[PDB]
RNA sequence: CCCAUAGUAGGCCUAAAAGCAGCCACCAAUUAAGAAAGCGUUCAAGCUCAACACCUCCCAAACAUAUA
RNA sequence: UAUCUACUUUAUUCCUCCCUGUACGAAAGGACAAGAGAAAUAAGGCCUACUUCACAAAGCGCCUUCUAAAUGAUAUCAUCUCAACUUAAUACCCACACCCAAGAACAGGGUU
């Protein structure tokens, strides 16, 4: 049970003790309460939000633009509530979900700017001495969204 | 160019025009071992001495 | 540098992290104090780059360089 | 121990012989190493043990005196070599390139003038295979050959 | 390449992976086991009959004589009824402890020569042991009383 | 590491070949040294073993300590 | 009839004498090292002589060339120790035009 102070006796990594969950959940409760006061009193500037739209996550803030490589099945100019927010932070605090934030807590709202297609892209196949040469020209449809607002609710 | 960014000096002596630019002293990767000389009294006293030498041995 | 405050919420679905900025203390601060080959050599030694960066390029490379590149932000 | 004092009168005098420390945490062993839970818990670093188990001129005591088992007597032998050549024992002299973990004597190692191909490369031995059975606090094991 | 070759043939890599995976793993012990915790009866009878044979015993230091020298000393000791006896001391210590020889225990170690007899003629062994300048007459015991060397001189005189 | 007497220079044939050129017995003394295990001599003499008594120019660079 | 790569100024040996026919060995035999010579080759130069020869280039000519001892443990003797120790490159080079010992061109040196 006892090993004296020796090079391979103690671990090289520094010893750390995790606090027992009683005062830790007290600390968690006061931190969540105080962040809730910062939300309800407007102690945030502008907010950023990692948002899982079509198949990929975007670091979305207000007032900005996103390009999406598919038809969205919407005419231009309609607004959108992007569900699947999965991180929302400000200058002083963040709120990240497991794996998502609730729909009562974050409202991220976007507008459909434009419905274009991509530039003509080249798909060319070539195997040598086998006379193998094929060429295809693709243009993938795209929609550009204007994120309008990322507002937050004091429900914690 | 990366190799020309780096400056090597063989001794403790560094020119003054480079000592005015440093910011962080990186930690040495290897844990330096220490000899009998750098042991204090409390360190060797805190270490328990392990065995019976025979009373009659010449060394 | 390490000082933030983490907290799982009550039902345990979101993680609330709190992180104010650490301001630099006043006591941790200082007061404000108040030919052609040799040219390439001097510029190389002054900017800690090789000599090869400083020789000019021909007209073909000077013409392909974009003069009004797309600017973001 | 005892000392042979000569001046011509020559005599042998016993002086200042230690004993066990007051408690071993795991008694009923055969060797002090097995008795202090140091079976696989030392290195070339710790010259406390290695300072205990040696003569004042860098040599070791025989196993019949210290009572060590064969395995860790050989381990202490190699650790004496590794600690002497690393410069960790400066007061145990008979009467400059920095090293550590030197298995072989630095005076009798031939340079690898022709290291082989990728499948037959002549590696540089680092550390010792006697200390192979140490406690592994590293995620990846010791590389004894570099 | 045939399947039976003069040199060792290189295995297909999947087979070598089999020979590596299936390799014999010997059981590691939890604690290493090295760190875990008619002639003699004849000698007993013979030296026992010797012990209740003699009345006084003298002992010597005889390995320091030549073969011819041991032959001569055997010759001048043959005219007496005395017998000589050497035997290992690790069995002589049970003999000394068995014969309640408490004061003879720290006497019989190393190379020693026993001179069992029943009547005094140690005088001429003193005479012939001044003829060589070594081999002292070691201490003995007459009828459970320790004889020192000055006691040997007094007992001789 | 020690330690090495004696029946005997075992008989037979062999100039003699003695434990050691070869055949056969391989008994026996003190407490114990084999009629003999390797040098060694024409042969001997000497020496060791056991046992008695103490027991074309190499070729990534490198790194054994931080938790699969 | 050379297009592209690559490239075009990085001191030995023999013989003779001395040491010495010393040490060594016991006689026969017989040193090294260092030094002095006489040669030869190679490299680097040079024209005073000789020779081909003549405002100079040459050679047959000349000059210069600098692993080992104790001590010692593991294995208290011992042990050279994949035991610890201790001891036994300089130089060279570097700020128009006319003639040239400089040179294919360009360059380079001199022009008081
Ligand atoms: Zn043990």
């Amino acid at each position: 049970g006892y090993v004296p102070k020796t090079s391979l006796s103690s671990p090289p990594w520094p010893e750390v003790v995790l606090p027992d969950p009683v005062e830790e959940t007290r600390h968690h409760a006061e931190v969540v309460k105080k962040v809730n006061e910062m939300i309800v009193t407007g102690q945030y500037g502008r907010l950023f939000a990692v948002v899982h739209f079509a198949s990929r996550q975007w670091k979305v803030t207000s007032e900005d633009l996103i390009l999406i490589g598919n038809e969205l099945d919407l005419a231009c100019g309609e607004r959108i509530r992007l569900e699947k927010v999965l991180l929302v932070g400000a200058d002083n605090f963040t709120l990240l979900g497991k794996p998502l934030l609730g729909k009562d807590l974050v409202r991220v709202e976007a507008t459909v700017i434009e419905k274009t297609e991509s530039w003509p892209r080249i798909i060319m196949r070539f195997r040598k001495r086998k006379n193998f040469k094929k060429k295809r020209i693709v243009t993938t449809p795209q929609t550009v969204l204007r994120i309008n607002s990322i507002e937050i609710a004091p429900c914690l | 160019t990366m190799m020309e960014r780096l400056h090597l000096f063989p001794d403790e002596y560094i020119p003054e025009d480079i000592l005015k630019n440093l910011v962080e002293e990186l930690p040495q990767p290897r844990k330096i071992p220490k000899r009998l000389d750098e042991y204090t009294q409390e360190e060797i006293d805190a270490f328990p001495r392990l065995w019976t030498p025979p009373e009659d041995y010449r060394l | 540098n390490c000082n933030v405050e983490l907290a799982l919420t009550s039902d345990g679905r979101t993680i609330v992290c709190y992180h104010p900025s650490v301001d630099i203390p006043y006591e941790h601060t200082k007061p404000i104090p108040r030919e052609e080959g040799p040219m390439i050599e001097q510029l190389s030694k002054m900017f800690f780059t090789t000599k090869h960066r400083w020789y000019p390029h021909g007209r073909y490379h000077r013409c392909r360089k974009n003069l009004n590149p797309p600017k973001d932000r | 121990f005892r000392e042979v004092v000569e001046t011509t009168i020559i005599e042998g005098r016993i002086t200042a012989t230690p004993k066990e420390s007051p408690n071993p945490p795991n008694p009923s062993g055969q060797c002090p190493i097995c008795r202090w839970n140091l079976k696989h818990k030392y290195n070339y670093d710790d010259v406390l043990l290695l300072s205990q188990f040696i003569r004042p001129h860098g040599g070791m005591l025989p196993r019949k005196i210290t009572g060590l088992c064969q395995e860790e007597h050989r381990k202490i032998e190699e650790c004496v070599k590794m600690a002497h050549r690393a410069g960790l024992l400066p007061n145990h002299r008979p009467r400059q390139l920095n090293r550590y973990l030197t298995r072989w004597a630095p005076g009798s190692v031939k340079p690898i003038y022709k290291k082989g191909p990728r499948w037959n490369r002549v590696r540089m031995p680092v550390g010792s295979p006697l200390l192979r059975d140490n406690v592994c606090y590293s995620r990846t094991p010791w590389k004894l050959y570099h | 390449s045939k399947a039976v070759t003069r040199h060792r043939r290189v295995m297909h890599f999947q087979r070598q992976k089999l020979m590596a995976v299936t390799e014999y793993i010997p059981p590691k012990p939890a604690i290493h086991p090295s760190c875990l915790p008619g002639l003699i009866r004849l000698l007993r009878r013979e030296i026992a009959a010797v012990f209740q044979d003699n009345r006084m015993i003298a002992v010597c230091q005889n390995v320091a004589l030549s073969a011819e020298d041991k032959l001569l000393m055997r010759h001048q000791l043959r005219k007496h009824k005395i017998l000589m006896k050497v035997f290992p001391n690790q069995v002589l210590k049970p003999f000394l402890e068995d014969s309640k020889y408490q004061n003879l225990l720290p006497l019989f170690v190393g190379h020693n020569m026993l001179l069992v007899s029943e009547e005094p003629k140690v005088k001429e062994m003193v005479r012939i042991l001044r003829t060589v300048p070594f081999l002292p007459l070691l201490g003995g015991c007459i009828d459970d009383t320790i004889l020192s060397r000055q006691g040997f001189i007094n007992y001789s005189k």
